[PDB]
């Protein structure tokens, strides 16, 4: 839902507050992929 | 109840007043007085 995917080109642009509009998004929905590859690597291995 | 009570106290015109506000970038706020992206507190204010 946020604008860009690398970082500097919001803090250039934003200030100190709604950069906890426009950073978290990222980090939330990077907690989530990493969130996906250690449950699905957790469920991968009892196969393995 | 509170820990204590501090309480900062100026004037300023009204164009400016605004900035008496959490996290606020510009003049009066970067320089004159200052308020952290969590300011746990309030602000009062009228014409005078």
């Amino acid at each position: 839902g946020a604008i860009s995917s690398v970082l500097n080109d919001i803090l250039a642009r934003l200030d100190k507050v709604e950069a906890e509009v426009q950073i978290d998004r990222l980090i939330t929905g990077r907690l989530q992929s990493l969130q996906t590859y250690v449950t699905q690597q957790l469920i991968r291995a009892a196969e393995i | 109840c509170f820990t204590n009570v501090y309480a900062d106290s100026f004037v300023i015109r009204g164009d400016e007043v605004r900035q008496i506000a959490p996290g606020q970038t510009g003049k009066i706020a970067d320089y004159n007085y200052k308020l952290p992206d969590d300011f746990t507190g309030c602000v009062i204010a009228w014409n005078s």
